[PDB]
């Protein structure tokens, strides 16, 4: 019958690894390069879009940086697609808890429901995993500013400091080299476009081919502020921190 | 190998299941053609009894769909009568549902559909069958739209199907290559019929009995097939001239 | 409402007033209330508007697909359609039809469903609030195997009494003629059935 | 035992000159006992206004129900939704419970961003949508209301002017009313401003 | 309410009041009761508002995507048959009743459906609490052959007699002209008969009349940068 | 071979390898017969023990007071089977006041073991059965097979070594057919048929088993010093 | 049950609730405590149909300590509030609703300030000063509009307390055996032992 | 190659092996016939006597389906008996709802767009069985036979099994020599020497004769087995003609 | 029976790649080109109505269809496969937007249901990808002219300009040249005809060439009058007659 085309996508090897998870994990290390920075004053987030054309209308793209509410953003490296399904479903999960307690979701309680949902998928069902890794930066009052990594596993972590997508060893030890805990977002700004500079695959670091968001209290008084860039935005910073 | 198995995609974009179902079609080894009148819609299909000991009016590829539409089956007849069934089903479901007699195009279209899910969908294998509705439609007119195991389906002048569709293809081109129309250039059914038989014999190079030969005609407001004596007395008009 | 079909020599006739109230309200006084469910298969309807039109629909269909498998259907096999969806639904429906039929092997037919879903074959039929007025008179009146000419007369006679009495009932009398010959539409005028 | 009188409360919404107004009593009862002062039955997604009167516990729902749909709207869309569609989206949102509905009078107030237009509506329970050019009435008092909107309205009326005609119209048609008072709110709504101003009226 | 339909030489018109109420209360003086099925479909409710909009738009999107589906332009038959299916299986618990019209491949159409799934064909038909009045009117005027010009006046005079007569009608006559091989002309408020004399006194209030205890700007903005 | 992974697969000769398989550990099962005259029929069956501690397999069931059958093969499949067999004769009784024929509880059986062997994820059932009963025509015997084949007969056997039975079975079949009422000479042509499927191991107190339903008489099993007198 | 008070003073919540348990003829009991902790800051006292108020109070207090264990933090009075109205909003819709009002008074120790919430069965929520529900607030409304003030001390707030209570015991036809009451203030919940 | 590993795989040639394979079962099976007579049919089968214990006239094969159709099979007997039930059901159904008993072209439909679903998925497999039908409707007498495949169609006279084609050759002969028609009665003597007949592919072991029919005239349009004196009259007629 | 196919028949191989999905572009590959243009009062979309048979009528094989009325779509790969897409597309814009906010969706968000769609066809039980890009020209209100291209993984890209399947990387570049800022939909039309004849070897014709646009709003499309706010659809496909003439001038 069926059982001969059924690849069975949520087994272990005998080494203990499940295939799918390691397979989805060789995918997202090539998709482009996101960053996250995490300071005492503000979030981070930059991203490099994959090798883009000059017809590509930037402007109105978006590939790498997703809101998910007014508190809380994404950077993806994968599979564009499978990454609005679960950005979908976050921004449902965060408007059920905002519905249900009347406050915002915390951070990390929303991280979890989305891990617990790539989880479920490498244990039951037989279906393949999310080809996705989230960098999700937050603020909320208990914790403050706040970083974290979910990856196909359905595994999650908090950092300071990380990136996912491609050459993220070269990239992990060059932010573990130039970090510093009293860091300011200015200067968390420079540190994660220097890396992705000297990281990156192409030529020459530019504008079209970045994604650049800030997460700030830089919001006038006790409140946070997102920040898309937007491309001519993107231009101005890479002069002024002179890369360009 | 098992993409050649089930219908999902070779290294090549090819689905192979699919492919192999248009070889099923020819497995009958019967030939089918339509063409079109100023009236009508007339479909011919060459009809093969070789045992004896079978009752020859049972033998039959042309279906009787609906009141106004027909449908020429060119596969093996399993698939033809789940095909010819299902059609027939969705014709009269469509009528109860919308008020009025469901077209020839969008049946065609409604069974080009089921088909494609089959070339999505694993479980379902598709049909060997390529399916040729027939019908004088009430905005467009006589009609002849083909539906095949891809999902494809599109309408025609004029169409012929099976192992020698090449043949009759080639001979309905350069017929209207000639006229410049669309159409068979006649008042009555009868004569759209004698020209269908007529450019059958030429391009297959063989000579029908009334019994070698099985006849469907659309009109407005009903679809017929026609008896061996009718086909006989078309028969004798042809070599009258 | 006043219904009826008499089989007669050549077949069957179907008659109906086409009177429709809400209360004492006439919704519509040119009503249709003799159906086609196929070629030579009608029927007159009578009790909810909403529900006999919903079974004539359905059945319209199912010898509709009945017949492009096994071609023409039988009156029986219609009728059996017709008291299948009322027996099976009778808690949720008011329905009162009267199934009328020509075929060529058993000619003029006609069937009777009445409110509990039950199947009545009978030579003639009457059926519709009108219908308790004239049971004496069709009962005196009806004669097997009348003309045609004769049977549009019963048929007249008998509904005009019908409208005559019935509030329910008025306005034209139809009636649809089912023979070998084919099928015939009659309408019969206040003024002439009135002075019957 | 009527589910849209038990806690009683009212809302109007009235039109001016490029701008919309929009007012609500600030009762909550339990029939006859007072029980808040403070419940406000106007909310804004952004810069389109809705009033609520009827049952409480629906007007709490659906005020979180729109916020919700409202963000996720904007999340999507990455723009605020303007109060022509959110009229739209309160009458989906209400038939979708057409057998077992919010006990609500919703009241739609707001200015399209981007043609300037000043826009009101209403509706029923069950999402039937009354758009008017002059005024909007709603709650246990819109008799009352009816009354006083039809004889003091006037159209082109200045922000203001506006603000007096409504604050009017609201408290005398609320001291008509048993169900309705204990203070009041009103919102003059510009393209780019909007002034809130509780008025002064009896507690009893 | 008063609605009607009244069929003409090349087409056929529907033509309806403009007040809609609660209880003896008038909500909506100008109300908007003629509905679009589709470009060439149009159809009047009356009963519960709520159900004759939702069930219009309902058949109208599904009537939309079977057009597409289809290549073919939408016919009144169909329409028909999917309101009443509709409001058949729901034992007219969906109060619409609704007089249907439009143009079709297929010639002009004129039809009425009872909240219960019933439907009837005609050539003049009313609907409504002022059904009766307008129903007077038609049976006193109409007449086959009647032209275009012709049957917009009887329509709108049906509808004039159940905006006098009936309470439950009342304000401005709308009207659409469904002709056959032409758009569909709606005309709304056709008529304007009922306008409001001016008032006696200006209420306008002078300013500081209100007593305010709290003022505050309200931030519909979203929170900002810097 | 590559065809006998599940019952779905007919191989390029048109056999069902599984079902031939299921039909394979009836063979490996402990010998069963059967037999009937025209008042009475018997099932005789050799039970099975693990070692000399262990106690020897039941083979017989009862399915009704008219009816019931002997196993040869997987016994929880006989089980399953059996309760079937129990529900099926418990029906007619209840809703018809019948007791259900033994030619139809056969079909019964056949169709039930026969959607076994059409359908993937299932399998076919592992066990043979011997089917004795009185109705309203008299004594009867089937034998079933999991393939789903049903077959009447005079006399039979299933399991082990059963082909020595069936043969004497098919010599005694003029004789054996005559006796009746009298029961236990019919018996005794039962023991004495099992008896030459018999090697190294004989008849004992607790390796018989024996079951019997006739004219007047309910279907009853004999175990123990119950059958020391055929011994 | 029958009678369940709150006020909120400067630095606490006070929560008085009756002790009679009365099953039409007979008052079967005459020490209960119609409350439930919900969290180390947060109380519950609830008055209803029978059965149905304890299912529903232990069902909440069940689902906010699997909370305050899963995130290892107590959610805010306001939090606490806001998802038990959506609980008996949702209740209200179903086959059988619960027939629960309660009162919720919770001390906010992030914004150190005392918390009183009213909400009914419908899902009616309101965030007050002082609060009851049944009968209760019509006898002593009236004296805690009169001498109720935001700064009042928690011994003040007994006091008046005590005034209603005796109100009650006045006009009131059934005897309600008294009130357990119990405060909520920055350290906890504590109850008053003699009153 | 696989692709006669799976039920509803097409192969290069277009071809479902499974259900060829479905064939070879029905060609190992015992030998079945059928023959449309001047009102009616007639059904005949082969019963292997594998050993002298088989009780005589007890395992019967021809199964009735309503009152008016007659069906006899080869191939796997299980798979024939579940075919039938289902028809049973179809047949019933029909009647529910149309009153008349279900005509024999509508049946023979219902029984191959079942047997033709066994083809369309890998989790079923075809059915191993060509089975033979047929009986008296309001047109009169119909003989369809039906394959594994779902492919059927109406016959004069039909044959499978392992003497199929020895069968057929002598059905030939009788729609030669009798153009036109034979009787009821006669038919029933014809099936009984063509079993005979279509015996020596099963020549090892001795068999039981089995036929049924349906007439017009003879049985009032309803299904009946030919039992006693009708029976062993024809199986005389038969043993006359092979010696 | 039942589908007993719930597994994912795309899965990832050792190198991070999903078979299926590639081997779907390469049928989009091997389809006949397809292009869109963004101008600036307008966008153009246009394909070759490759005729499968002089006998058949080209004209009822419809590659670029209306999915709402300010919203056309055209497609390289399978056609059956975007058939039934326009299908789910049409049916999703009413069921997801229109019969909640009586408006039809914005370009990019009809676009996102589409790749929804597209994605889940990745990763459900006993499905394969389907084997078609897609290339939507639309036009809202608050979002103006735009222009996005879907691809069977259900990932989605706003172009200015663009071409996918056979002749796709010659097109591009040659538009690369073409196309600025400053277009008015005319010169768009002139540009895609001009790119269409590089890919195209037999005729080039009205006939032969299907093309659409979305441009200003066609009051005589609208099918009614009387309503103001409704100044009717900005799709429009053009005429064999339309495209000849801009042949003429080409
Ligand atoms: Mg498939
Ligand atoms: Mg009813
Ligand atoms: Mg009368
Ligand atoms: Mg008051
Ligand atoms: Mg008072």
């Amino acid at each position: 019958g069926s059982r001969r085309y059924d690849s069975r996508t949520t087994i272990f090897s005998p080494e203990g690894r499940l295939y799918q998870v390691e397979y989805a994990l060789e995918s997202i290390s090539h998709a482009g390069t996101a960053i996250g920075i995490m300071a005492s004053d503000g979030i981070v987030l930059a991203a490099e879009r994959k090798v883009t054309s000059t017809l590509l209308e930037q402007d109105t793209s978006t590939e790498k940086l997703y809101k998910l509410n007014d508190k809380i953003a994404v950077a993806v490296a994968g599979l564009t697609a499978d990454a609005e399904i679960l950005i979908n479903t976050a921004r449902i999960h965060a408007q059920n808890y905002l519905k249900t307690y009347n406050e915002d979701i915390p951070v990390e309680i929303l991280v979890r429901r989305l891990s617990d949902i790539k989880q479920g998928y490498t244990q039951h069902g037989g279906l393949r995993p999310f080809g996705v890794s989230f960098i999700y930066a937050g603020y909320d009052d208990r914790y403050g500013y706040q970083l974290y990594t979910s990856n196909p596993s359905g595994n999650y972590t908090g950092w300071k400091a990380i990136s996912v997508g491609a050459n993220t060893s070269a990239a992990q030890t060059l932010l573990q080299m130039d970090y510093k805990d009293d860091m300011k977002v200015d200067d968390a700004i420079e540190l994660a476009l220097k890396t992705l500079s000297k990281t990156t695959d192409s030529s020459a670091l530019t504008y079209d081919r970045l994604e650049f968001a800030t997460i700030r209290k830089g919001a006038n008084d006790g409140e946070v502020y997102q920040k898309i860039f937007k491309p001519q935005e993107i231009k101005d910073i890479l002069v002024k921190t002179g890369i360009t | 190998g098992y993409d050649r198995h089930i219908t999902i995609f070779s290294p090549e974009g090819r689905l192979y299941q699919v492919e192999y179902a248009f070889k099923a079609t020819n497995q009958t080894n019967i030939n089918s053609l339509a063409v079109r009148g100023k009236d009508c819609t007339v479909v011919i299909s060459q009809k093969k009894v070789p045992d004896k000991l079978l009752d020859p009016t049972t033998v039959s590829y042309i279906f009787c769909i609906s009141r106004t539409i027909g449908m020429v089956v060119n596969g093996p007849i399993p698939d033809a009568r789940n095909a010819a069934l299902r059609a027939k089903a969705e014709a009269a479901e469509f009528r109860y549902k919308y008020g009025y007699d469901m077209p020839c195009d969008v049946l065609a279209k409604r069974m080009a559909n089921l088909s494609q899910i089959y070339t999505q969908r694993a479980y379902m294998r598709p049909l060997g069958v390529i399916l040729t509705f027939v019908s004088v439609d009430e905005e467009l007119g006589p009609s002849i739209y083909k539906t095949d195991p891809a999902g494809y389906y599109v309408g025609y002048k004029a169409t012929a199907t099976g192992p020698k569709q090449q043949e009759i293809t080639t001979n309905l081109e350069n017929h209207f290559k000639k006229s410049k129309i669309d159409h068979i250039n006649e008042e009555s059914w009868e004569k759209v019929v004698e020209f269908a038989i007529t450019h059958m014999i030429d391009a297959l190079g063989t000579e029908f009995s009334k019994n070698d030969l099985e006849v469907g005609v659309a009109t407005k407001d009903k679809f017929f097939t026609l008896s061996a004596e009718n086909i006989e007395e078309r028969l004798v008009a042809i070599a009258e001239q | 409402t006043s219904i009826m079909a008499v089989t007669f020599k050549d077949g069957v006739i179907l008659g109906a007033d086409s009177r429709t109230t809400t209360g004492a309200y006439i919704a519509n006084r040119v009503t249709d209330k003799l159906t086609r469910v196929h070629d030579k298969i009608w029927c007159c309807r009578s009790g909810s508007a909403a529900d006999t039109q919903a079974i004539a629909d359905i059945v319209q269909y199912h010898l509709e697909l009945y017949t492009s498998q096994y071609g023409t259907p039988s009156t029986e096999t219609a009728a059996s359609v017709f008291k299948e969806l009322c027996y099976e639904n009778k808690d949720n429906l008011t329905a009162g039809i009267i199934v009328a039929g020509y075929d060529d092997k058993n000619k003029g037919e006609v069937y009777t469903i009445p409110l509990g879903g039950s199947v009545h074959k009978l030579p003639y039929a009457i059926a519709g609030s009108g219908s308790t007025f004239i049971y004496g008179y069709c009962d005196k009146n009806f004669r097997e195997n009348m003309s045609k000419e004769e049977t549009v007369d019963f048929i007249k006679h008998s509904l005009s009494q019908a409208i005559k009495w019935d509030g329910s009932s008025g306005g034209v009398i139809r009636m649809v003629v089912l023979t070998a010959a084919g099928v015939e539409r009659l309408i019969f005028y206040p003024d002439e059935y009135e002075q019957l | 035992s009527d589910p849209s009188s038990i806690n009683g409360g009212i809302v109007v919404a009235m039109t001016g000159k490029d701008c919309v107004a929009i007012a609500c009593d600030l009762r909550l009862g339990s029939q006859s006992l007072g029980v808040s002062n403070k419940f406000e039955k106007i909310f804004h997604y952004g810069h389109v206004f809705l009033g609520i009167t009827g049952l409480a516990t629906d007007v709490t729902t659906l005020n979180e129900m729109f916020r919700y749909k409202t963000n996720l709207y904007k999340l999507k869309e990455e723009r605020a939704i303007e109060p022509e569609t959110f009229t739209q989206l309160v009458s989906s949102s209400l038939y979708e419970r057409r057998f077992g509905p919010y006990f609500v009078g919703p009241v739609v107030a707001g200015i399209n961003s981007k043609s300037g237009k000043p826009f009101i509506a209403g509706f029923d329970l069950i999402g039937c949508i009354d758009e008017a050019k002059d005024f909007i009435v709603s709650g246990t008092a819109s008799d009352q209301l009816f009354g006083m909107c039809e004889s003091l309205y006037e159209p082109n009326l200045e922000p203001e002017d506006l603000f007096e005609t409504i604050s009017q119209a609201l408290l005398n048609a609320a001291d008509r009313d048993a169900l309705s008072g204990w203070g009041a709110v009103v919102y003059i709504i510009k393209k780019d401003e909007v002034v809130k101003r509780y008025l002064k009226m009896r507690q009893d | 309410t008063t609605i009607v339909g009244v069929k003409f030489n090349n087409g056929v018109v529907i033509a309806a009041d403009t007040r809609s109420t609660q209880g003896p209360i008038v909500a909506d003086k100008n109300c908007a009761k003629l509905h679009r099925i589709s470009p060439k479909i149009w159809c009047a409710g009356a009963g519960t508002a709520a159900d004759t909009e939702a069930v219009t738009q309902l058949i109208g999107s599904n009537i939309e995507l079977h057009s597409l589906y289809t290549s073919r332009e939408p016919r009144v038959v169909s329409a028909l048959q999917m309101l009443k299916q509709h409001l058949f299986k729901y034992q007219g618990h969906i109060g619409a009743y609704l007089i249907v019209a439009g143009v079709d491949p297929t010639g002009s159409h004129l039809f009425s459906i009872h909240a219960e799934g019933s439907t009837d064909v005609g050539y003049y038909l009313s609907l409504g609490s002022g059904s009766l009045a307008a129903m007077a009117v038609l049976e006193s005027h109409w007449k086959q052959d009647l032209t275009k010009e012709e049957a917009i006046k009887l329509a709108s005079d049906a509808i004039q007699a159940g905006i006098w007569n009936d309470l439950g009608s009342g304000s401005n006559v709308d009207v659409c002209v469904m002709e056959i091989g032409k758009d569909a002309e709606y005309l709304r408020n056709y008529l304007t008969p009922n306008v409001r004399e001016e008032k006696q006194k200006s209420y306008k209030f002078p300013r500081g009349t209100t007593a305010v205890l709290k003022e505050s700007i309200v931030n519909i903005c979203d929170i900002q940068e810097e | 071979n590559n065809y006998d992974g599940d019952t779905v697969t007919f191989s390029p000769t048109g056999r069902l390898f599984q079902v031939e398989y299921a039909l394979e550990a009836i063979k490996q099962g402990s010998v069963t017969v059967g037999l009937r005259s025209n008042t009475h029929a018997v099932l005789v069956a050799l039970k099975r023990n693990a070692d000399e501690l262990s106690s020897y397999q039941k083979k017989i069931i009862k399915c009704d007071e008219h009816m019931g059958l002997s196993l040869a093969g997987l016994a929880p499949d006989a089980r399953v089977l059996s309760n079937y067999l129990r529900q099926q004769c418990n029906y007619s009784s209840l809703v018809f006041n019948r007791k259900l024929a033994v030619e139809r509880a056969g079909h019964l059986l056949c169709d039930k073991a026969q959607k076994n062997t059409q359908s993937y994820g299932g399998r076919p059932y592992g066990v043979g059965l011997l089917i004795i009963g009185y109705d309203k025509s008299g004594a009867h015997l089937l034998e079933f097979q999991p393939s789903g084949n049903v077959t009447e007969l005079y006399g039979t056997a299933i399991g082990a070594r059963s082909q020595g039975a069936k043969t004497y079975l098919e010599r005694t079949l003029d004789t054996f057919i005559k006796i009746d009422g009298n029961p236990d000479e019919l018996i005794k042509a039962g023991v004495e048929a099992i008896s030459q499927s018999l090697r190294d191991e004989s008849l004992t107190v607790d390796n018989l088993s024996i079951a019997i339903v006739g004219k007047d008489t309910p279907f009853t099993i004999y175990d123990g010093e119950a059958v020391a007198k055929y011994i | 049950m029958d009678i369940i008070l709150g006020i909120r003073v400067q630095d606490s919540v006070i929560l008085a609730s009756s002790k009679a348990v009365t099953r039409g003829i007979s008052v079967l009991k005459d020490s209960d405590d119609k409350t439930r902790q919900l969290s180390p800051h947060t109380l519950m006292s609830f008055a209803g149909e029978a059965g149905d108020t304890v299912q529903f109070a232990e069902y909440i207090q069940a689902n906010i300590q699997l909370y305050s264990i899963r995130e290892d933090y107590e959610l805010s009075p306001q939090a606490v509030s806001s998802f038990v109205r959506q609980e008996l909003a949702k209740s209200i819709r179903s086959r059988r609703p619960y027939q629960v009002n309660v009162l919720i008074g919770g001390y906010d120790k992030k914004k150190n300030k005392p918390e009183l919430y009213q909400i009914d069965y419908l899902g009616t929520k309101v965030e007050l000063p002082y609060g009851a529900h049944g009968y209760s607030g019509f006898y002593t409304f009236s004296l805690l509009d009169h001498h109720y003030r935001p700064d009042m001390t928690t011994e003040e707030g007994l006091d008046l307390l005590k005034l209603c209570v005796q109100e009650l015991e006045k006009r009131m036809p059934m005897d309600f055996k008294g009130v357990i009451v119990k405060i909520v203030d920055k350290d906890g919940i504590r109850q008053v032992d003699d009153f | 190659t696989g692709y006669d590993l799976s039920n509803s795989v097409f192969s290069p040639d277009g071809r479902n092996f499974q259900v060829e394979y479905a064939v070879k079962a029905v060609e190992n099976g015992t030998t079945s016939i059928g023959i449309k007579c001047n009102d009616g049919v007639v059904f005949a089968v082969e019963k292997l006597i594998t050993s002298k214990l088989l009780v005589p006239q007890k395992n019967v094969k021809i199964q009735v389906v309503d009152r008016h159709i007659g069906c006899v099979y080869s191939g796997l007997i299980p798979d024939g008996r579940h075919l039938v039930n289902r028809g049973r059901e179809e047949a019933a159904s029909f009647k529910k709802l149309y009153k008349t008993p279900i005509p024999i072209p509508a049946f023979a439909d219902r029984l191959g767009q079942y047997v033709q679903a066994h083809t369309l998925y890998n989790s079923v497999r075809p059915f191993g069985v060509s089975t033979i039908f047929g009986g008296v409707d309001k047109n009169g007498a119909h003989l369809y036979m039906l394959e594994p495949s779902g492919s059927y169609w109406g016959y004069k006279g039909a044959a499978t099994g392992k003497g199929r084609q020895s069968a057929k050759a002598e059905l030939e002969k009788l729609v030669d020599h009798h153009p036109e028609g034979l009787s009821a009665r006669e038919a029933v003597k014809q099936a009984a020497k063509i079993i005979y007949l279509a015996h020596e592919d099963n020549k090892e072991k001795d068999f039981e004769l089995e036929i049924s029919w349906c007439s017009l005239s003879e049985t009032n349009g309803l299904h009946k087995f030919v039992k006693g004196d009708l029976l062993q009259e024809a199986i005389d007629f038969a043993q006359k003609e092979i010696n | 029976m039942t589908d007993r196919y719930s597994f994912s028949l795309t899965t990832f191989s050792p190198s991070g790649k999903l078979g299926q999905i590639d081997y779907a572009l390469t049928a989009v590959k091997q389809g006949v080109t397809s292009l869109g243009i963004k101008a600036t009062n307008g966008v153009v979309i246009a394909t070759e109505k490759k005729s499968s048979s002089p006998l058949a009528m080209s004209e009822t094989l419809s590659k670029v269809s209306l999915l709402t009325p300010d919203i056309g779509a055209v497609y390289s790969g399978m056609g059956p496969d975007y058939r039934v897409l326009v299908d789910k597309s049409r049916k999703v814009a009413h069921t997801s937007y229109k019969r909640i906010y009586g408006e039809y969706p914005p370009t990019k968000l009809l676009v996102s249901e589409v790749a929804k769609i597209m994605q889940e066809a990745t990763q459900s039980g006993g499905v394969r990808p389907f084997g078609v890009s897609l290339l939507i020209a639309g036009h809202d209100e608050f979002n103006g002219f735009s222009l996005y291209q879907v691809d069977p993984s259900g990932s989605y890209f706003p172009w200015k300009a663009t071409a996918i399947g056979k002749g796709s990387v010659a097109a591009k570049t040659f538009l690369e040249k073409r196309w600025n800022d400053e277009l008015e939909l005319e010169d768009a039309i002139h540009i895609a005809l001009l790119t269409l004849k590089e890919s195209v070897e037999g005729e080039f014709n009205g006939d032969t060439i299907e093309l659409a646009i979305i441009g200003d709003e066609n009051p005589d499309l609208l099918g009614y009058t009387g309503i103001p706010t409704d100044k009717g659809p900005r799709f429009r496909k053009l005429t064999s007659q339309e495209i000849n003439d801009r042949l003429e001038a080409l």
